RNA sequence: GUGGGAGAGGGUGGUGGAAUUCCCGGAGUAGCGGUGAAAUGCGCAGAUACCGGGAGGAACGCCGAUGGCGAAGGCAGCCACCUGGUCCACCCGUGACGCUGAGGCGCGAAAGCGUGGGGAGCAAACCGGAUUAGAUACCCGGGUAGUCCACGCCCUAAACGAUGCGCGCUAGGUCUCUGGGUCUCCUGGGGGCCGAAGCUAACGCGUUAAGCGCGCCGCCUGGGGAGUACGGCCGCAAGGC
């Protein structure tokens, strides 16, 4: 119900899990997707597989609204990160530009002892 | 008295009057903390690197200076007073060091 | 800080003869000079240690200029000390 | 490779406000670049440094920026 | 003395951006998180992911080094001010004014104590989840002191080069930071690596000595008992010498 056709692909990719979120070109999400939208629990969330079809189920998702041209902001790193980017230019989705957006500080705030 | 140079980035969509009296209240400033003005670059407008103050651009005054030692971080105080001037940078002056020279 | 003519003021005032930058009675002069403004910025910044460091030095380098003087030339020195306000 | 420094003329190191040269010292990022790339000397790469940031803070140079392709 | 220089050396004030958290708004569903795998936890009072705005604290990515400064502890965004040390050149001034240093006095990471602030993230204690014969431990979710600032105490350490300070003398080669020079190189001051002579129980050290010498200070005298006891001094306490 909105007929959007062109706009952003976020990829948020953790070593936990992948996220992906179909969006306007002004930032505003349309739909989104994960390893756990699709069938998967524990681990296997994290699986590049997981992230392939989390890809394929929000372009999926995206043709409903009449999306056509994209473009892809990664963030994180995690498997399946560069197969979650894979399958959605193979997704049916025309994409654009993709682009490495991963946050990183200029050494703010003190890690969890597992990340020092 | 020292040689600085004060670096004045202010608010691009200003019209003239507005402009010439901040720029007019600075030159008060300058005169009111005893600092002498030996030249000036006016840039104006140009290309912020990331926004400032949700403006992509800014605009741009330098003034080589030679002022009291004592009253320059004071000097900063007054100028940044002003919600028209996004960014004050005063410098003590150097000589030009070159490279592939 | 202390600027060239600031220095060079004292210089003149304490040197012996013309063209003195050495004498003991200079050197003294201006180690006092140093001393008394590194008391003024200790006054403030009390916590500044690394600076009182530099104090206890120049204090020292005073002590034995001055023991040298004394024990070389006595007037020399009483009258040093009469003039800088020390002891 | 050929090193920034061989590309460009007789240039002050100290001018904070002239980002038509600083750029050339900045990555496909936003980050300062090594001297195997700059090929400064010790001296000359810890001047610069001094010089981008100021520009940096004066928003002519960029703190960060994004990486295309990928 | 004059003239140059490099520097996260120190103190005060100000300012910048990334990130985390939380609050506000939009858009948007069914999970997110996390692990070897999981569960506690959080999510329909709409989370996670995405965009805009705001508040607040803490720490400064790239540069960055095998680098620099400091007497040591230790010091990294940028700016200004106040300030310590130090290197080189000129060979200008004083004329042995030197070295060391029991006691004293001062500095002294972290944790810790007192009073008052501050509190994002992390997090001893604690409260939970799962692993596993079991748990108080390693993994997971929460979490208080604390970590931060002011002032006042505490005086410890693998406070390590496990190497007291100073001066003279004894092959080089090589990489490097920082000066001066008639700049293939030379000369001075730091930082490293190999190695002459020599030293060393060996490992190793070797113009940055652990070599050859001189001066002065500190310290050792088998292991345990024991850094304990008694005593004294210091400390609000912990506790220290
Ligand atoms: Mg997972
Ligand atoms: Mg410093
Ligand atoms: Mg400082
Ligand atoms: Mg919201
Ligand atoms: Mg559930
Ligand atoms: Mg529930
Ligand atoms: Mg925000
Ligand atoms: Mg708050
Ligand atoms: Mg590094
Ligand atoms: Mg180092
Ligand atoms: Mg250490
Ligand atoms: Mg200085
Ligand atoms: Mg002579
Ligand atoms: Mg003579
Ligand atoms: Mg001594
Ligand atoms: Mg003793
Ligand atoms: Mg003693
Ligand atoms: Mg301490
Ligand atoms: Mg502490
Ligand atoms: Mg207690
Ligand atoms: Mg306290
Ligand atoms: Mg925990
Ligand atoms: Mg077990
Ligand atoms: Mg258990
Ligand atoms: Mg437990
Ligand atoms: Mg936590
Ligand atoms: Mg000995
Ligand atoms: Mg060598
Ligand atoms: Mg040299
Ligand atoms: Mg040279
Ligand atoms: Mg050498
Ligand atoms: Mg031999
Ligand atoms: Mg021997
Ligand atoms: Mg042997
Ligand atoms: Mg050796
Ligand atoms: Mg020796
Ligand atoms: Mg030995
Ligand atoms: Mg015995
Ligand atoms: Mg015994
Ligand atoms: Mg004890
Ligand atoms: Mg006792
Ligand atoms: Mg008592
Ligand atoms: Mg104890």
């Amino acid at each position: 119900k909105r007929q959007v056709a062109s706009g952003r692909a976020y990829i948020h990719a953790s070593y936990n899990n992948t996220i992906v979120t179909i969006t306007d070109p002004d930032g505003n999400p349309i739909t989104w997707s994960s390893g756990g939208v699709i069938g998967y629990k524990g681990s296997r969330k994290g699986t590049p597989y997981a992230a392939q079809l989390a890809a394929l189920d929000a372009a999926k998702k995206a043709m409903a609204y009449g999306m056509q041209s994209v473009d892809v902001i990664v963030r994180g790193t995690g498997a399946g990160r560069e197969q979650a980017i894979r399958a959605l230019q193979a997704s049916g989705l025309q994409v654009k530009s993709i682009v490495d957006d991963t946050p990183v500080p200029h050494n703010g705030c003190r890690p969890k002892k597992k990340f020092r | 008295m020292r040689r600085y140079e004060v670096n004045i980035v202010l608010n691009p969509n200003l019209d003239q009057s507005q402009l010439a009296l901040e720029k007019e209240i600075i030159q008060r400033a300058l005169e009111n903390y005893g600092a002498r003005v030996e030249k000036v670059e006016e840039l104006g407008l140009r290309r912020l690197a990331y926004p400032i103050a949700k403006d992509p651009q800014g605009y741009f005054l330098w003034y080589q200076v030679e002022m009291p030692e004592d009253r320059v971080n004071d000097l900063a105080r007054e100028l940044r007073i002003r919600d028209n001037v996004r960014r004050v940078m005063v410098v003590k002056s150097q000589e030009p060091f070159l490279a592939n020279a | 800080p202390i600027t060239k003519e600031e220095k060079q003021k004292v210089i003149q005032e304490f040197a012996r003869f013309p063209g003195d930058t050495g004498s003991t009675e200079v050197q003294v002069a201006l180690l006092t000079l140093r001393i008394n403004r590194l008391s003024e910025h200790l006054k403030v910044h009390k916590k500044d240690h690394h600076s009182h460091r530099g104090l206890l030095m120049m204090v020292g380098q005073r002590r034995r200029l001055l023991r040298y003087l004394q024990r070389e030339d006595p007037e020399r020195y009483r009258a040093l000390i009469e003039k800088l306000g020390i002891r | 490779k050929a090193k920034v420094k061989a590309t460009l003329g007789e240039f002050d190191l100290r001018d904070y406000r002239n980002v038509e040269v600083l750029k050339r010292f900045l990555s496909e990022t936003g980050k300062i670049l090594p001297r195997r790339r700059t090929g400064l000397s010790a001296k000359e790469q810890r001047i610069l440094a001094k010089t981008i940031k100021r520009a940096r803070i004066l928003g002519l140079l960029p703190f960060t920026e994004k990486l295309v392709r990928k």
